[PDB]
RNA sequence: GUAUUGGCCAGCCGUGGUGACAACGGGUAACGGAGGGUUAGGGCUCGACCCCGGAGAAGGAGCCUGAGAAACGGCUACUACAUCCAAGGAAGGCAGCAGGCGCGCAAAUUACCCAAUCCCGACACGGGGAGGUAGUGACAAUAAAUACUGAUACAGGGCUCUUUCGGGUCUUGUAAUUGGAAUGAGUACAAUUUAAAUCCCUUAACGAGGAACAAUUGGAGGGCAAGUCUGGUGCCAGCAGCCGC
């Protein structure tokens, strides 16, 4: 019964009550607006529900039974990302519309993908192992027809610091359980 | 084009564009003055 | 500069000049004493509270015993 | 050549000039008043209006890029129209229903450069001032 | 309505022009002039007599009108000192210049009767309050001094250089090296 | 019948009246004029708005008093809004001055006063949100702050003695040195201003040495005046009225 909205608000509270010197000038620490947590899917990262990090009028709840990660993302800078760099990581949409390739070499890959990885995200070096060497040119084409995602890196601005903390907690029917909790954090 | 495009790369150049401060240096004298001292450059 | 203009009156009597003057000439000279009355509101406030009172308007006291 | 040149023909030289002076373009939307009835502006300078989405818009033939335009429906009279969002990542500035403010790229109807078929530009979001926010002059409000 | 109002210049109509630019500024430096602005309202002060003398010319002569309004403009220039006595007549009305305005004015005729080093320290002297012209403090430097009242600017009474007493810092240092 | 003329109206009798020299009808983001803006001459365009004339007081009609009204800070009725109630009843019209809501790109104080210009009444004495004064106000227009000046050195320009690092003479410039006087931006005893105040104008005691008593807005390929210098990006991000990068 907690309003996802109201959580983001309570966090961006907390966060924003610190400061840190760095280089002998003081900033103030910036939620990353555009950044938020979100419920797994079996063999799925992301589904539909979002968990922001600032109040938002966001209403759905959480339900019984549901997951979530819970991540959590501070900044020295303007408080939002880009994606700029290299490309490294990728996935096969499961919802990938079916398109009929003139070049042989897709028709290879798409193959490799589904049997190997499924829906599971995958990075450059795990074709690698498998390999695979002459495949940069079918990749592109597979994202370009819209049956692979690609996700560049995102940063904020040049000169900044950013941190990252994250969880997953099982929502259960009896009791709320910390999954991934350690000694460590 | 079915991709069509990705708006995400707004603003790329303007944030990774290194930072550098002002120097101070003395202030340049204004109004009738800095008339005088333009004439003085151009003409003697 | 060092020079002053202004205006001067001669009256050939003491009594003529307050017969003459304006009021609120006599009141910088001392010679006459402020008048006393309330702000331009409150005048206009009474003046039409007392259109609605017919004859003998000072007292209305004796409509208070009518309820009993 | 060819006109009346009489002493008494100052009837026709009239209603000649009357006639002939539609085949301007000039005037000839000037007395129809084709601004006060098709424009999506009722013949004024700006406008007020609700942003509903975030479209990317191609370049013409021998430039490559994204425009970033964004879809605006006017207050005024309901009617939607797309308008350009200028200067170097702006668009990080703008959400969803924000209250903006709108006016021409100064062709007067038509469009200016590269970018297809957009006729308006963005001046103010949130009532702050689209220039301002870049130059980290003012704070927008939440 | 009732109020009445004017603008005393003109821009002109080709603002990046070589042959101009340099012109003008010659003019600014020499008479130590604040902006353009002085200059473009000397021209068109100018302007004005030009057009009016324009308009008499294609007049008859002996007209009435050519008559009495030539005089009144030949004599208003003479009184002013812009126009020497030599040549009265409506067509040397045509032949003047920018230049010959600039010289009757208070901030260059402080310069030639001595009472100053700089044109620049004719101009401090004037807006401070030290000039004065016959008994009148003046404190405008674009007076446009006549002719007659030539020869009374001096130092005003009350001016530390021309008596009273001794000013701001002046003071604070004498009294302040006595005890 | 009307204050009077009149097809203004009632009876009886004739068949006429306007039009291609544009009648009749439809549009007007249309109150008319004196006049505003822009200029070789000829013109084009705007005019709700301080002066003159006309019309209206939410929409229509009717009427009393009176010299003068088809009046609305006068009355009667219907339509549309809307107020108090003990449920029987009663009352209202800001396109008058302030002020609130809505509409929009778009427009100020619920302040002081009859001292001035004038009006009305039985009246030299009373009244006037007509009218005047102040607050907010970068609508426009006028005047004009942000610095001034010596000496010693160096550099160059002007002239001479003139052989060259040589000397006399004046100006200009200073990450060159020290040396002078002056002024309001503020501020504050007084007086003056004013119906009472404020501002302006005068005036004792204070007020300039740099990190101030610190000027900004747009530009540097061409049209169009001002770099082919140094980092970042790599048809991406973006600039560009036009040719273009």
């Amino acid at each position: 019964d907690a309003r996802v909205g109201e959580i983001g608000g309570v966090i961006q509270e907390v966060m924003e009550s610190y400061e840190v010197e760095i280089n002998g000038k003081t900033y103030p620490v910036k939620p990353i607006r555009n950044l938020n947590g979100h419920n797994i899917l079996p063999y799925s990262i992301h589904g539909t529900k979002s968990v922001p990090i600032v109040k938002t009028h966001d209403q759905t709840k959480m339900e019984e039974g549901d997951v979530f990660a819970i991540e959590t993302f501070g900044s020295t800078g303007k408080g939002y990302v880009i994606e700029s760099g290299e490309v490294s990581h990728y996935a096969l949409r499961g919802d990938a519309p079916k398109v009929d390739l003139r070049l042989s070499s897709a028709k290879s890959l798409l193959n490799v993908i589904k049997r190997h990885f499924g829906t599971l995200p995958f990075c450059r070096r795990f074709l690698d192992r498998l390999g695979q060497e002459k495949y940069l040119l079918g990749l592109n084409n597979l994202v370009s027809n819209g049956i692979v995602e690609d996700y560049p890196p995102l940063v904020d601005e040049k000169g900044s610091y950013t941190a990252q903390f994250e969880h997953t907690i099982l929502i259960r029917p009896t009791v709320k359980e910390v999954i991934s909790r350690g000694d460590d954090y | 084009k079915v991709a069509h495009g990705s708006l995400a790369r707004a603003g790329k150049v303007k944030s990774q564009t290194p930072k550098v401060e002002k120097q101070e240096k003395k202030k340049t004298p204004k109004g009738r003055a800095k008339k005088r001292l333009t004439y003085t450059r151009r003409f003697v | 500069g060092g020079k002053t203009t202004g205006f001067a009156l001669i009256y050939d009597s003491p009594e003529a000049l307050k017969k003459f003057e304006p009021r609120y000439r006599l009141v910088r000279a001392g010679l006459a004493a402020k008048v006393e009355k309330a702000s331009r509101q409150q005048r206009k406030q009474r003046k039409n509270r007392l259109k609605t009172l017919r004859g003998t308007a000072k007292v209305k006291g004796a409509k208070a015993k009518k309820e009993k | 050549g060819g006109k009346p040149r009489g002493l008494n023909a100052a009837r026709k030289l009239r209603n000649n000039r009357r006639e002939q002076r539609w085949a301007d373009l000039q005037y000839k939307k000037r007395a129809l008043g084709t601004a006060y009835k098709s424009s999506p502006f009722g013949g004024s300078s700006h406008a007020k209006g609700i942003v509903l989405e975030k479209v990317g818009v191609e370049a013409k033939q021998p430039n490559s890029a994204i425009r970033k335009c964004v879809r605006v429906q006017l207050i005024k009279n309901g009617k939607k129209v797309t308008a350009f969002v200028p200067n170097d990542g702006c668009l990080n500035f703008v959400d969803e229903n924000d209250e903006v403010l709108l006016a021409g790229f100064g062709r007067k109807g038509k469009a200016k450069g590269d970018i297809p078929g957009v006729r308006f530009k963005v001046v103010k979001v949130s009532g702050v001032g689209l220039l301002a926010l870049w130059k980290e002059k003012k704070e927008k409000p939440r | 309505a009732p109020r009445k109002y004017s603008k005393t210049y003109k821009v002109p109509r080709r603002p990046y022009e070589a042959a101009r630019l340099d012109s003008e500024l010659k003019l600014v430096g020499e008479y130590g002039l604040r902006n353009k602005r002085e200059v473009w309202r000397v021209l068109l002060t100018l302007s004005k007599i030009r057009r009016a003398a324009r308009i008499l010319l294609t007049l008859d002569e002996k007209d009435p009108k050519r008559l009495f309004e030539g005089n009144a403009l030949i004599r208003r220039l003479v009184r002013i000192g812009v126009l020497d006595e030599s040549r009265m007549k409506l067509d040397y009305v045509l032949a003047l210049k920018a230049e010959d305005f600039l010289e009757r004015r208070l901030q260059t005729l402080v310069y030639k009767l001595g009472l100053a080093k700089s044109i620049h320290h004719a101009r401090v002297l004037i807006r401070q309050r030290h000039i004065r012209v016959g008994k009148q403090i003046v404190n405008v430097p674009s007076f446009m001094v006549r002719l007659d009242s030539q020869k009374h600017i001096d130092f005003a009474l009350t001016s530390p250089f021309g008596g009273g007493r001794p000013g701001r810092v002046r003071r604070k240092k004498a009294k302040a090296a006595e005890g």
